């Protein structure tokens, strides 16, 4: 009973019959008797220590444990799985009483290892700490809809509500502005929006608000060619419902325009042609007056309707004309606002000085980039001012002052040709990892102090500090892309010379990857804990400039209704970088500001299969989803949760004997002779309070014999 | 397909085994910045190679780190190196044996630690540098004749008979391609202009590069040139200036058929070439006449395969045909015969692998070759 590192997987249930000098002989799980190496070969866990709903009961804690396991349990047909303050879910597709009354109003109690694995029950805790502690919970979805996990929380908040459904309508209107199709996994909302459901000191659900967090601000302008932009770009493509395009002025064709022809715009898996019909059914009935119902549509085909913009370079001169008046015009009636003194703004910004002279200056690239740059702002103020009706149709005003709040995040992306935008995703997902190993340490160090006896290395977090500071601390790498923007003649390769120069050697996280089979050619590399990364950094210098110029902005109060409610409400020339920072500095600090939990999901397979698990997928999911990180943390570790009479009780074949079950050796009997059985290191255990963490895998051969 | 990289000073060039052109070919100059940096954040490369320094000559000094073919400030010369190998041709040299190129005997050391300094920190496979004239003459498919490379760091002839490389008639000459251009430096000071530094010292080789023809009679032509206005050529630097050469233009190359100009005393390589011819036997002068070759560069210059024709049947008895071959594949049938010598399967045997020179010590080089 071991572990074979087989081609495929590399981490499946093994069969020795012996191991020689380098080469173990052995019978897989994965297929046929076979020849391994030894190095990788790892042990079984104990039958006693063997299937338990939690990950942090198995002595050999390493990878291959919580593999077999999750396969094992979801092998039976069980979706409900503990491992470390994770809980894992994998929820089925053909019907099962997963739903089922009996527990819906059961687990009342049973903290977290007191009933069987389910997060209802952790749910209904937090409802308790809120009852004692009196404040706010945070729930920490993994994974997107790509991830299968939609169906969960739109069941878990209505669970939070019965000890109401106008918090799913918002999903299937905001969707289109949010989700967006990708190189794998395709149709995941990329956007993140975390959603907080309020409760006064009574008990009874008030109101929820939502605000969302850091939106893909970028995806905007230049997407990958292989990928394609939002889904309400495309839902408004089709020609279904073609009166709106009457009044949207749009010819109905995707490649006419500049933004839209780097789309593929034609994706058979799922199109938004009859969504249609049900976004904007949603987007009236969500309380929208007729006049902002097509006004939205303005704004948002006028964000197209830039990309027909054409400037030409002056004579003997610097700055850009404007070419194609009437489209200019076309955007401009559809804005309101006159085309001349629109191009001319374009063609000649105000800058002030002490007193504000009308200043000038600009050059072509900046002028292509900048535009850009405000159709970027304008969406994305645009989108929340959406939320902000939103909240509006929702509105309440009772005292609601205590919430709970759970959050979507995209998930960690590790894929083929990944630009900026993976960068700057990848960093968000981490930084709620390091979130949560402080919080975890937080709390067993509290209880390990209780036990105190020494602790092995204080501030769990410092092994995603350790890059961290090479992502954000000055001068680090974001920070390059801020410095290389502003300074003159941005070049590509200049970029990759300066970090080189500045970072490698320097700094033990950046290095060089090295032939790529097939996926192009990346330039430079990270190792994350999760998985290292290859970029190449094409197009970067590009991405993050955008201007907000502010002669247009001012210009923009004298039209429609929207664009002046929009932009009338809101300097070093911010850049995507340094919003996108700040932006998720807010998002830890209310996070700073509140207590966590943790609910995953995980994808069986491509072929949609239920009921039977598929090696390649999850563990590429659970390796990114940073659970293996978890185990890891505890492995390494003390973390192994112990009972001291747990492990007086399962330790007798040491101590002569057969017998488990109690009986023999107690709590208060050992830590004596014990170890002496068969001269195991000491001081890797004691009773404190009789609770007892342990460096676990010394225990999983004394229970094999 | 091993790799073959020439080591001539002028143009390192670089390719694969049996392909029929160089993948690639630079000047080797070595450039370092000579005034203090002022914008801050520039990221300032420390040293500059290759056309890449070439572009940027304004503000950079150049070191040729290889003259009269002895390899100098070898860590300039290992940059080259390794400027070369990941680079140009774009290829870890872990993999691929190499070979390099040589002047007939330049000094004893050169070969004895540049096989060193090559084969111990580029960690190459294996490695095997063959003297320039015999692989010139694999490159044209004789296999009998003398070889006049004249690489612009050095000139020199071999007999080579029927495949033997007959050693004791190697005759070199320090002539260079380079000081040609020096030369022209200092004929077109007259002329009333002036080429002081460095970076103009490089532009006038491209200034020589169309501008030099070799003309029979010279004391006639010059004669020529000097009465009528007939040739009066002009050509402009990228400057906005224009600049108008006389009888220079073809003052140029004579320093090669007579040295007294340069002053060095050794005469011009018409009769050094006939020198050798007469240091043979007497039976072996029947075919050298007919099979001359011509080789690696400098040897552009219109002309200067009649001119040599002139002189050597001028000397020799008139009674051989003295048909010279200059084909136009000059400048890098050096390259061309190291690739085809690359490429043939018998070879294989000859070069040094890593375990020979690991238990033999360095002088394995001279000692095989
Ligand atoms: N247009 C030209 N006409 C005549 N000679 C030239 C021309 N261009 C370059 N050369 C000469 O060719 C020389 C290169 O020869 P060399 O370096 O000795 O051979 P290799 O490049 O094979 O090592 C340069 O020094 C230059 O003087
Ligand atoms: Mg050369």
């Amino acid at each position: 009973d071991v572990f074979v590192p087989d081609d495929k997987e590399e981490f499946v249930k093994a069969t020795i019959l012996s191991r020689e000098g380098g080469k173990v002989t052995a019978e897989t799980e994965h297929g046929k008797t076979v020849t391994v190496k030894e190095d990788q070969v790892l042990q079984q866990n104990p039958p006693k220590f063997d299937k338990i709903e939690d990950m942090a009961m198995l002595t050999f804690l390493h990878e291959p444990a919580v593999l077999y396991n999750l396969k094992e349990r979801y092998a039976s047909w069980m979706i409900y799985t503990y491992s470390g303050l994770f809980c894992v879910t994998i929820n089925p597709y053909k019907w099962l009483p997963v739903y089922n009354a009996e527990v819906v109003a059961a687990y009342r109690g049973k903290k977290r290892s007191e009933a069987p694995p389910h997060i209802f029950s952790i749910s209904d805790n937090a409802y308790q700490y809120m009852l004692t502690d009196r404040e706010n919970q945070s729930i920490l979805i993994t994974g997107e809809s790509g991830a299968g996990k939609t169906v969960n929380t739109k069941r878990v908040i209505q669970y939070f509500a019965v000890i109401e459904d106008q918090i799913i309508q918002a999903n299937p209107a905001l969707e289109a502005f949010g989700n967006a199709k990708t190189v794998r996994n395709d149709n995941s909302s990329r956007f993140g929006k975390f959603i907080r459901i309020h409760f006064g000191a009574t008990g009874k659900l008030a109101s929820a608000d939502i605000e969302t967090y850091l939106l893909e601000k970028s995806r905007v302008i230049f997407q990958l060619k292989a990928e394609r932009d939002y889904h309400i770009f495309y839902q408004i493509l089709s020609n279904k419902k073609p009166e709106l395009l009457d009044m949207l002025l749009i010819t109905n064709n995707p490649y006419d325009y500049a933004f839209i022809s780097q789309g593929e715009t034609t994706v058979a898996s799922i199109d938004d042609a009859e969504e249609l019909m049900a976004t904007d059914n949603a987007f009236d009935v969500l309380g929208f007056t007729t006049e902002e119902k097509n006004s939205m549509y303005k704004l948002t085909g006028a964000i197209m309707h830039f990309g027909n913009m054409k400037f030409k370079l002056k004579q003997r001169e610097e700055q850009a004309e404007p070419d194609g008046t009437e489209e200019a015009d076309k955007s401009a009636y559809l804005m309101g606002l006159n085309s001349a003194d629109l191009l001319k703004g374009l063609c000649h910004p105000r800058v002030k000085v002490g007193n504000e002279y009308v200043t000038k200056g600009q050059n072509v690239q900046q002028v292509v980039y900048a535009k850009g740059a405000l159709a970027k702002a304008v969406y994305e103020r645009m989108f929340n001012w959406m939320v902000t009706r939103i909240n509006a149709t929702l509105e309440t005003k009772q005292p609601r002052q205590y919430f709970i709040g759970v959050l979507d995040i995209a998930g960690f992306e590790i894929f083929d040709f990944n630009s900026f935008e993976q960068l700057c995703i990848n960093f968000t997902n981490e930084k709620l990892q390091q979130f949560f190993n402080h919080h975890m340490f937080v709390l067993e160090q509290e209880e390990y102090k209780k036990e105190g006896i020494e602790w092995e290395f204080i501030d769990f977090g410092m092994d995603l500090q350790a890059c961290i500071d090479l992502i954000e601390k000055p001068m680090g790498i974001m920070s390059i892309l801020e410095e290389e923007c502003m300074f003159p003649k941005a070049t590509d390769m200049t970029f990759k010379a300066k970090l080189f120069d500045n970072h490698l050697g320097k700094s033990s996280n950046f290095q060089k990857p090295r032939n790529i089979k097939g996926k192009p050619e990346a330039h430079f590399s990270l190792i994350h804990y999760a998985g290292t990364v290859d970029y190449n950094i094409i197009g970067w210098l590009q991405k993050n400039k955008d201007p907000l110029n502010e002669t247009v902005v001012d210009l923009y109060k004298k039209s429609s209704l929207k664009m002046l409610s929009s932009l009338f409400a809101n300097s070093s020339f911010q850049t995507v970088s340094a919003l996108h920072r700040e932006n998720l500095n807010k998002l830890m600090t209310n996070l700073r500001s509140t207590h966590p939990h943790f609910v995953r999901c995980i994808i069986p397979n491509e072929t949609k299969s239920p009921g039977v698990i598929d090696n390649p997928l999850v563990m590429h999911q659970l390796r990114c989803n940073g659970v293996l990180e978890g185990i890891r943390i505890c492995r390494k570790g003390f973390p192994n949760r112990i009972l001291y009479g747990d492990f007086r009780q399962r330790y007798r074949i040491l101590n002569p004997a057969a017998i488990p079950e109690g009986q023999f050796i107690d709590s208060r009997k050992g830590a004596e002779k014990l170890l002496g059985s068969l001269d195991i290191d000491h001081n890797q255990y004691k009773f404190g309070h009789t609770k007892v963490f342990f460096k676990a895998g010394l225990l999983g051969l004394l229970e094999e014999m | 397909t091993a790799l073959v990289c020439d080591n001539g000073s002028g143009l390192v060039k670089a390719g694969f085994a049996g392909d029929d052109a160089p993948r690639a070919v630079f000047p080797s100059i070595v450039g370092r910045p000579r005034h203090q940096g002022v914008m801050v954040g520039m990221g300032q490369k420390d040293s500059y190679v290759g056309d890449e320094a070439q572009s940027k000559r304004g503000i950079l000094t150049l070191k040729y780190p290889i003259e009269h073919g002895i390899i100098t400030n070898w860590d300039d010369m290992e940059k080259i190196w390794h400027h070369t190998f990941y680079n140009e041709l774009r290829v870890a040299p872990e993999e691929h044996p190499t070979l390099l190129t040589e002047a007939p005997l330049n000094p004893k050391a050169n070969r004895e630690k540049m096989t060193q300094i090559m084969f111990e920190t580029f960690n190459v496979p294996a490695m095997y540098v063959a003297i320039q004239a015999v692989l010139s003459l694999y490159a044209s498919g004789r296999t009998t004749g003398i070889v006049l490379d004249s690489g612009d760091g050095v000139t020199h002839n071999v007999p080579i008979y029927e495949g033997y490389a007959l050693p004791h008639a190697i005759m070199r000459l320090d002539l260079a391609g380079r000081d040609l251009t020096d030369y022209l430096m200092k004929i077109l000071t007259e002329r009333g202009y002036s080429f002081v530094t460095t970076a103009e010292r490089e532009i006038v080789r491209d200034i020589k590069e169309k501008l030099c023809y070799v003309a029979l009679d010279f004391e006639n032509e010059m004669a020529t040139a000097a009465s009528s206005s007939s040739l009066e050529k002009s050509y402009e630097l990228p400057d906005g200036q224009v600049i108008t050469i006389g009888n220079e233009r073809f003052r140029c190359p004579e320093t090669l058929f007579q040295p007294s100009f340069i002053g060095m005393e050794s005469a011009g390589i018409h009769e050094t070439t006939y020198n050798s011819i007469m240091k043979c036997d007497i039976d072996i002068r029947k075919d050298l006449y007919a099979n001359n070759v011509m080789s690696g560069g400098t040897t552009m210059y219109p002309g200067i395969a009649d001119r040599m024709q002139k002189e050597i049947t001028a000397l020799a008895p008139s009674t051989m045909k003295i048909k010279i071959i200059a084909p136009p594949e000059r400048k890098y049938s050096v390259w061309i015969g190291g690739s085809i010598l690359a490429s043939l399967s018998t070879f294989q045997q000859m070069w040094i692998t890593k375990q020979e020179y690991d238990e033999a010590g360095p002088s394995i080089v001279h000692r095989k070759c």
